[PDB]
């Protein structure tokens, strides 16, 4: 709302945005940080057991 | 769910492209892409061995809240219609009067896991907001259920133990010896019997009288009293499930398939709802529910009550037209003696019907319908409102059946309208209500699995009576269930009974009945103490699973979604706008 | 227990794979992840040989990677590690 | 946008590069360098038979014989029906 | 009903948004100028509505209405035309009085309308004002239900809004029961050719008509066959008189799209069960028999309009020939020497229907196609197909070829030289998904066709038509369709009732010559003076068997059917009558539309959106939140990137599905490098 | 009943109604 | 137990509906015996119907021929009730061939040697004195319904217009028991079962036709022991 | 004709003496025409033998109470009718199970005479408290399908005998469903799935291999009215 109002003023105090709420990460088509986006579930590593690698 | 082949051949060209490259039938994809656009017939097995195992979403707008979107197993349907299951009718909010819905694609191996685990049809039976299935029966197979459950006293061959020079010749020795002789044109399916059970667990009372310690029925054997019908019915059910001998109205099923979703895996309970729903539609359709006018009764007396209130409006004119009272006095006294003429006749005529009345089965059943509109229907309309929403005094004295005048007609399509037009505003509210709500609570994510706090809100929870007796207070399910103990809960300065930490189910709540205990100091998000978002055990139970809530659920939009979606049965200071 | 056989997508059920994860969204990634080694084994047996090891069940007539690794989680066959 | 990328001719051409290749390398060393040199098929710029018979050192004439008998050899249905089908 | 429409919007009128919700309801004025019935039921309700029936435009604007004036309680034949002024100057009496058959009332406290629209009982000498009939109050539309004093309005709305969305159908049956306005509005709506004068006639045939006048003079009617229509159906038209026929002024001469020997056919009369059956009819759902599809009951015409223009250009002018580059002569078998197709052939989707060729000019060459056409020795060919093919789902034969040309002196817009124009039909069938609707608003969609064996048959062997729902019939306060239902049993099999002991008691305001008819009959219950229920229950206990003596349906209107899958019979007696529904103008071909790689945008880069396109469908907001609340991230990630945006991912993930290899990793969006040029471009350094 | 060529089609009407509908596209 | 084989008996009452009375039977048995025989008989009998007409005047089906009173599409409407039995499976042809002013019938159709047109007084279109009308046919056999197979399916040319085909002979077929059951325990059911067919075929042949079908279906349960 | 298709015939093996068979692919409609007729031929047209009446001595009218015995006389009457016994003779023969003093009589403590086999001896049927006698006279015969309790019509030995009802079908209980498999290469075709649960006296194949027999047996009447008709054939094996 006011698009205008709230560029303008932002501009003037030279804002910084952090990119932490949902909404802005579906702007720049960044993943978004809730379900399968947080980091606890993105960065899980995934390899077979070492008991069942020599299985075959 | 079903699928037009014709669409889903181009929804998958480029996987049947690859494919009948891979096998050789084309020389590259140019050859097959003429040969997917001529629809040679080697392309539908093609088509069949990459469709299957590959989920897609479905989609119907406009999409109200989080089971507005369920993905499902495509399979191929002939015709150009897409084919839906008929229980998630409830869910989706869709009928057949000729709605569409949406078909997308889930691409990669993140799309294709996230809607096979996440977004399944079968893996959202609950709601998100109150925890009470969406996957229940209902209209046709409720009535099915309770055509097939009720017990009718004196059907052919009902159990009598009248035992003078011939015994009782009403007990059966199985079930399949039952289907036998009612397949003969013996036993009615709602007449009472005595059959010789195996194969089902008996209820509580007989089973600690006749085993005690567990009677475990795969083997055992005991008699029950019963219909047919029940026992077919109960065989639906899983076997660790008790026996149930009841009549299945639509708050039974209800409870029945809350306690499934609650003390059993999810794969049991979709099982479940799929048996119920083919025994619903395969009984609904043998219950012989038709209409005809000679099926929509009118009250017997019905016109010497209106000639009596006929008379007491003449003399509440007349003392107008005397002058002793104003223009509004006497519309008050008019709308009060109508109402109760109106009541008067709806009281009439629910004391006039039998049991086995189709119109009044397909009510008291709770399939659909209330009882004003068989009021309607048969008897008398009632009080009709003006544009404004004042009432009208004449009234309407006829009914449906009995075919209206000119001017009842006239005066009925003012509430018509306005009941229209109520219906589009009250939409377009609620769909901005639910855009500020979004807007506002979208950053409220849970992060912790524990913040450790101490603070807590209190609940009511069943305050006592004048005499002392712990009556259950009514809103319980909606305040205290769900929610985890702050602080320990002691009777009487005696024994702790639930300590800290505990989801607050049934039987704890029950058992803190027991007890004797009403206030209790429970977690909230309110108290909780976590700078970004909120913790797990301060938001308790997800309703949608059952469990405890995971550590990158997003509840604001849930809450949001969850506050802004009945609001468009919100039918009115005290509606939407309140 | 004992409840009924499954078929086609909802096999393996869901309440016996998440014994072995601790939330579903740990799970999906977890599938997601070795459905894409597996594919990335697939894509790559026709030159040189390489360390993506893998499928451990034995993958049916035409079985996509996704199901395959389903049902090797479900067999507890690899092991996960979070963030 | 009529000026767009239509997405199945460019893996089409992507698929006809490489089906080129593995044609071209059915040939010789000989045949497919100067059939390469002579169409630019490289690094895009056509030279003309003087700059292969500079990079070979033989004659203009000797590659022109070379360039007709590899012209000639190519035009087989056996070497040439999976070349014919992308047009 | 597109004519004597009643709107509020336009310009000079108020807007849609500025509409108050006052002007919106019915105002007690609207009794007889205004129908309180039909109107759209969008958001649009009340701005649009129709005229009465018996109304009347003033000079000056405003709307009269008849009335019967009424002198000393003897009602008179004196017509006046009333506006709302002089009505509210008057008390106006009731349609439905019961008058002495000499001008007078039976009772003095009658029924009657005040001043400011109060209802009251005055006594019968104030009166001087009655109205002329019943549905005074109703459209044109809304007078040809059956029964509508048993209706609610809503779904009284509902029938009278879907009884125009019906289709011509090929046979085009007159209905069983109906109301009396079928006729005059048949004969008034312009689609029957009327004989203009009395005589007799010369000559028929399928194309014209050639009467002969009294006096020497001849006229010819050309008839219309197989016109488009502005939606695509068709208008045929075709003669019901014979050679040596008499003909009167007036007297209809030809049919139109709709009607049957005169009067209006807007659906066929189907026999109907009201059982639940086996989930298929579920919530409003219709199952069909087979018969409808094998014997042509449910089908008709569909006409389509293609056109190609040949304009110029800088490089030259746009050719129309057979010479199409690069294309095989396989598929230029149909068209004839100078490139359209001829008459008669039967197209599939995406065939060549006009060919033609444009020039292109010079582009520099890859080595690839250098080298392919050096292999094959094939030209250049410097000219660019854009032919006209038939767009996807399509098929049909080819009815006309209307070809304009400048060498042929036809006005034309600047710089097209050649305009053809291609007329293909197809017969559409009835399918599942097609919507079906009866007379009052019961729609639905078409659930199954079973085959004509398992289908529930009757107890001499005949197999009903549609099965419809019971669920549907009491929540939405519509029985009317009841009634309808066993009238129209009655009005098929045909009644004789029992004058031996005299008329029967219930049977004593019934009319004559309706104590008798024979089978398939047709009758005519009028809108608000019509059957009651006395009399329709009376003539249903006493309706003559057909063929052997079998009573097939009892006295409350029911049967003993029949199981046609297992056999046994059903445990319960069925209601089934003849019903009439109409086919409706949402069918599937219309509706069933597919993408998976078409045309994009040009000013944003998604994908074209519309069935006219490929299309593909909105992804909204509502949609995104629903996917945020699951978690679902990386499907909503993909979703607004690899299917929209992202120009350099899509072609990467095509080929990545083409080569079986796993999808690549998304990035930027199109949209927010464009916001970013856009706030770089407002003097805001966003970095 | 006032159109010539008309089918029969039998009315269950009980009031005579004195005038018949005016012309419908008159407006 | 009983021992005794059900017998069946026939009983005429018209030249093409005929009544069929099987007895005695087991209890609960005939219903389900008789819907099956129905189920059968009115799916799956061979017959023969037409298949593809010409007309000489036409090109397509939504055109007027230059004198006939209907056109086109009411002349395929109307030879689609055409009842004609055939008995060679090749797709003859026949001819007709009318002009000037009168009643064009059925009847006027000139058959080859092995079909037969059984109602001669069909009506099909009506002319004038500027009237002619020239139409050959195509018969064909068949069982079931079929839609109008398309002409692209085939290699023939313009002028042919598919029809859409009904190879059924059967009409109206329906049933009843008599179950007398008494208290006894000599239990039976008298199944009647009635047979109407479209003059083409005789009643008994189409029972026939419908017994043969059974007892080829049914056998394939037994002998794979 | 041909029928374009030749369909198969497959049985699967559940727990001994509950097979479940497939059918496929068959023609569009024949799922219900064959699978009702193949439900009633299992269930009502396969002889075999039951108990019809019984006679316990020392009930005279009261039909409630035994001397000695433990379980109630409907429990003997119950257990009785669920006793699997084949006959050979077609007539009304008798048996006899004569046991006293304590302890718990099994079905294989009865004696059963020339042509008569039990086959469940480890069945049991009722116990003895305490110094009790049990002399109960059975009356087997054969028959087919279920037949309720025939009255007292023969009211000279109505004092002793009581008369039950008589499961003479050896199948118990058998259902079915159809599918729909091959909607597109075959266009919707059906697959019948039978489901039939005998006793021990017959195997499910063989109980399906009779009910096959006397179906074409009785549709050999139809067939024969005129041999020249021409049908459907399948063709060969
Ligand atoms: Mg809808
Ligand atoms: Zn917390």
């Amino acid at each position: 709302q006011e698009t205008t109002r709230v560029l303008t003023d932002a501009a003037i105090n030279c804002r910084s945005d952090k990119l932490n709420g949902l909404k802005e990460n579906v702007i720049i088509g960044k993943l978004i940080p809730a379900g399968t986006g947080i980091n606890r579930y993105r960065n899980i590593a995934v390899q077979p057991t070492e008991e069942a690698r020599a299985a075959a | 769910c079903g699928l037009p082949k014709l669409m889903a051949l181009e929804l998958f060209k480029p996987f049947v492209m690859k494919r009948l490259v891979d096998l050789n039938h084309a020389q590259n994809i140019k050859s097959a892409k003429r040969m997917v656009e001529r629809q040679r017939p080697q392309v539908w097995d093609v088509l069949e061995e990459v469709i299957a195992e590959h989920p897609v979403l479905l989609n119907r707008a406009p999409t109200l809240h989080r089971l507005g979107i369920q993905a499902f197993e495509p399979m191929l349907v002939e015709g150009k219609a897409i084919q839906l299951h008929p229980l998630v009718c409830e869910a989706f909010n869709a009928d057949f009067d000729g709605d569409q819905m949406a078909v997308h694609l889930p691409l990669s191996a993140e799309a294709q896991a996230e809607a096979r685990i996440l977004m399944l049809s079968s893996n959202n039976i609950l709601s998100p907001a109150s925890g009470r299935p969406l996957a229940m029966p209902r209209l046709d197979m409720v009535t099915g259920l309770y055509y097939l459950t009720t017990e009718v006293p004196g059907d052919t061959g009902e159990y009598q133990p009248a035992s003078g020079d011939h015994p009782e010749t009403g007990v059966y020795s199985s079930p399949a010896e039952a289907i036998m002789a009612a397949d003969r044109g013996v036993l009615s399916v709602r007449a009472k019997i005595k059959v010789r059970l195996t194969q089902l667990r008996p209820p509580v009372e007989i089973e600690a009288e006749l085993f005690g310690h567990s009677g475990w029925q795969p083997g055992d054997a005991w008699m029950a009293e019963t219909t047919l019908g029940r026992v077919m019915f109960n065989e639906l059910l899983p076997l660790g499930y008790p026996f149930v001998n009841k009549q299945m109205h639509k708050k039974v099923q209800a409870a029945i398939i809350n306690d499934l979703a609650e003390r059993y895996p999810m794969i049991v309970v979709a099982q479940t709802v799929d048996k119920l729903k083919d025994a619903g539609f395969y009984w609904a359709t043998r219950s012989g529910v038709t209409v005809s006018m000679a099926d929509v009764l009118v009250p017997p007396r019905k016109k010497e009550i209106l000639d009596h209130y006929e008379e007491r409006a003449d003399k509440v004119e007349k003392q107008f037209q005397r002058g002793a009272l104003n223009h509004d006095e006497r519309n008050e006294a008019l709308v009060e003696i109508w109402k109760e003429a109106t009541d008067e006749v709806g009281q009439a005529l629910r004391e006039h019907y039998p049991d086995d009345n189709p119109i009044i089965t397909i009510v008291d059943s709770g399939a659909t319908g209330n009882f004003t509109q068989t009021r309607t229907l048969a008897g008398m309309k009632g009080l009709v409102t003006n544009p404004k929403g004042e009432f009208i005094p004449r009234p309407v004295k006829s009914s449906f059946r009995e075919g209206l005048t000119v001017l009842e007609y006239f005066i009925n399509t003012h509430g018509a309208r306005k009941g229209l037009a109520d219906t589009a505003l009250r939409t377009a509210d609620s769909g901005y209500l639910t855009r500020r709500l979004v807007d506002v609570s979208q950053d409220v994510i849970v992060r912790e699995h524990d913040c450790q706090t101490e603070r807590g809100i209190v609940v009511e929870l069943a305050e006592r009576a004048p005499d002392g007796t712990l009556i259950r207070d009514p809103y319980i399910e909606t305040s205290a269930y769900a929610r985890t103990l702050g602080t320990d809960a002691v009777d009487e300065a005696g024994n702790v009974i639930v300590e800290r930490g505990q989801d607050l189910g049934d039987p704890e709540i029950d058992a803190l009945l027991a007890a004797g205990i009403t206030q209790v100091k429970v977690r909230s998000v309110l108290t909780c103490a976590t700078s970004t978002g909120v913790c797990a055990t301060c938001y308790g139970r997800s309703m949608a699973t059952g469990k405890l809530v995971d550590i990158g659920e997003a509840v604001g939009i849930v809450a949001a979604q969850s506050i802004g979606e009945p609001g468009t049965q919100l039918t009115m200071t005290g509606g939407l706008p309140r | 227990g004992g409840y009924d056989t499954p078929l086609g997508i909802t096999n393996p059920p869901i309440d016996e794979l998440l014994d072995r994860v601790s939330s579903k969204y740990a799970l999906v990634i977890y599938a997601a992840k070795r459905a894409r080694q597996i594919n990335d084994y697939y894509n790559q047996l026709g030159e040189g040989i390489l360390e993506y090891v893998g499928p451990l069940v034995e993958p049916g007539l035409q079985e996509k990677p996704l199901s395959i690794a389903l049902r090797e989680i479900h067999a507890d066959l690899l092991e996960h590690t979070e963030g | 946008d009529s000026e767009a990328v239509v997405a199945v001719d460019a893996v089409s051409f992507t698929l006809l590069q490489d089906q080129l290749q593995s044609v071209l390398d059915t040939l010789s060393e000989r045949e497919a360098g100067v059939v390469r040199l002579r169409f630019g098929l490289t690094d895009g710029q056509p030279r003309t038979l003087d700059e292969i018979g500079q990079v070979y050192g033989v004659t203009r004439e000797r590659i022109r014989q070379i360039e007709s008998k590899t012209m000639s050899k190519l035009r087989h249905p056996s070497r040439s029906q999976v070349l014919r089908d992308y047009l | 009903t597109h004519k004597r429409r009643l709107s509020a919007l336009g310009p000079g009128g108020l807007s849609r948004e500025r509409a108050g919700l006052e002007v919106r309801d019915v105002h007690p004025s609207h009794y007889g100028r205004m129908c309180p019935i039909e109107t759209p039921e969008g958001p649009n309700i009340g701005l649009i509505g129709s005229l009465s029936v018996y109304a009347r435009v003033n000079p000056f604007g405003f709307i009269e209405t008849p009335y019967r004036k009424v002198v000393d309680g003897v009602v008179s034949d004196e017509i006046v035309y009333l506006t709302a002024d002089e009505e509210d100057r008057h008390v106006v009496a009731q349609a439905n009085s019961p008058i002495d058959a000499d001008g007078r009332f039976v009772e003095p406290r009658v029924l009657v309308r005040r001043k400011a629209g109060e209802v009251e009982y005055v006594p019968s000498s104030e009166v001087d004002y009655m109205d002329v009939s019943p549905r005074q109050m109703v459209s044109v539309a809304t007078a040809m239900i059956p029964f509508l004093e048993h209706d609610d309005a809503n779904r009284a709305l509902m029938g009278a809004n879907m009884q125009r969305q019906a289709v011509p159908l090929v046979r085009s049956e007159a209905p069983l029961v109906g109301t009396g306005m079928e006729l005059r509005a048949a004969i008034d709506a312009g689609d029957v050719v009327v004989a203009e004068e009395s005589g007799v006639i010369e000559e028929v045939s399928a194309d014209y008509i050639t009467v002969m006048h009294d006096n020497g003079t001849r006229r010819t009617y050309r008839m219309r066959k197989f016109a488009r229509s502005n939606h695509g159906t068709c208008a045929n038209q075709c003669p019901i008189v014979d050679a040596g026929d008499r003909v009167e002024a007036g007297q209809v001469i030809a049919d139109g799209p709709c009607t049957d020997d005169g009067e209006m056919a807007l659906g066929k009369n189907l026999l109907v069960a009201i059982m639940p059956w086996e989930g298929h009819n579920y919530e409003d759902a219709i199952i069909l028999s087979n018969r409808l599809v094998e014997e042509d009951v449910l089908t008709s015409i569909h006409i389509e309009e293609h056109e190609i223009d040949a304009r110029d250009t800088k490089l030259g002018a746009e050719e129309i020939t057979r010479d199409i580059p690069n294309i095989s002569d396989e598929v230029l078998a149909d068209l004839d020497e100078r490139g359209i197709v001829r008459i008669g052939a039967e197209v599939r989707d995406g065939d060549i229907l006009v060919g033609k060729v444009t020039p292109k000019g010079e582009t520099e060459l890859t080595p690839e196609e250098r080298l392919l056409r050096a292999i094959f020795g094939e030209k250049a060919r410097e000219v660019r197909d854009t032919s006209l093919k038939v767009p996807h789902g399509e098929s049909g034969k080819v009815i006309g070829i209307r070809v304009f040309s400048r060498e042929d002196e036809d006005e034309l817009p600047a710089g097209v030289n050649e305009l053809v124009r291609v007329y293909v039909a197809q017969k559409r069938k009835i399918s599942d998904g097609d919507k079906l609707a009866g007379r009052h608003g019961n729609k639905g969609v078409i659930g199954k066709i079973l085959p004509v064996e398992d289908m529930p048959f009757l107890a001499d062997g005949t197999p009903v038509d549609i099965i419809l729902n019971t669920h549907g019939v009491p929540r939405r306060m519509n029985i009317g369709q009841i009634l309808e239902t066993h009238l129209g049993w009655c009005a098929h099999s045909g009644w004789k009732v029992d004058a031996a002991k005299g008329v029967p008691d219930w049977a004593a305001r019934l009319p004559d010559e309706l104590l008798e008819a024979q089978p398939n009959a047709i009758v005519s219950t009028p809108v608000f003076d019509g059957a009651q229920e006395a009399e329709l229950q009376g003539l249903l206990s006493c309706t003559l068997p057909n063929r052997d003596g079998d009573v097939l349906v009892d006295a409350d209107g029911k049967a003993m059917l029949f199981d046609g899958r297992s056999g046994e019979p059903f445990p319960y007696p069925v209601t089934v009558g003849y019903m009439y529904i109409m086919k409706l103008h949402h069918l599937v071909d219309d509706k069933i539309h597919a993408r998976s790689t078409g045309p994009y945008s040009m000013i944003t880069q998604q994908p074209l959106g519309g069935k006219a396109q490929f299309g593909g469908q909105r992804f909204g907001e509502m949609e995104c939140w629903a996917m945020q609340a699951y978690g679902a991230a990386y499907t909503l990630q993909e979703l607004l990137t690899i299917k929209s945006d992202d120009t350099v991912g899509r072609v990467k993930v095509y080929e990545a599905i083409v080569k079986g290899e796993n999808i690549p990793e998304p990035g930027i969006p199109e949209s927010f490098k464009v916001l970013l040029k856009e706030l770089q471009s407002l003097c805001l350094n966003v970095e | 009943n006032s159109v010539p060529g008309a089918p029969n089609r039998v009315s269950f009407a009980k009031l005579r109604e004195p005038l018949e509908v005016p012309g419908l596209l008159d407006v | 137990l009983i021992s005794q084989r059900p017998t069946l008996s026939e009983d005429v009452l018209t030249d093409n509906r005929s009544q069929f009375v099987i007895e005695p039977l087991e209890p609960g048995f005939g219903y389900t015996l008789g819907n099956s025989l129905r189920r059968t008989l009115l799916s799956s009998i061979p017959g023969a119907a037409v298949t593809s007409i010409r007309i000489d005047g036409v090109l397509h089906e939504f055109t007027t021929v230059p004198g006939v009173k209907e056109d086109v599409t009411e002349i395929i409407l109307n030879l689609k009730s055409l009842v004609v039995s055939s008995e060679e499976d090749e797709p003859v042809t026949m001819y007709l061939r009318k002009q000037g002013p009168g009643e064009v019938t059925a009847g006027d159709i000139v058959p080859p040697a092995g079909v037969t047109v059984h109602n001669p007084g069909m009506h099909i279109a009506t002319l004038n004195d500027k009237g002619k009308l020239e139409v050959e046919l195509v018969v064909e056999r068949g069982r079931g319904y079929v839609p109008a197979v398309q002409n692209r399916a085939s290699g023939a040319e313009i002028g042919r217009i598919p029809v859409d085909s009904i190879y059924s002979p059967v009409l109206k077929v329906t049933y009843k028991v008599d179950a007398t059951r008494v208290e006894q325990r000599t239990d039976f059911d008298k199944l009647i079962l009635d047979v109407e067919t479209k003059n083409s075929i005789s009643p008994r042949d189409a029972l026939a036709s419908a017994g043969k079908t059974l007892v080829e279906l049914f056998g394939l349960a037994r002998e794979l022991n």
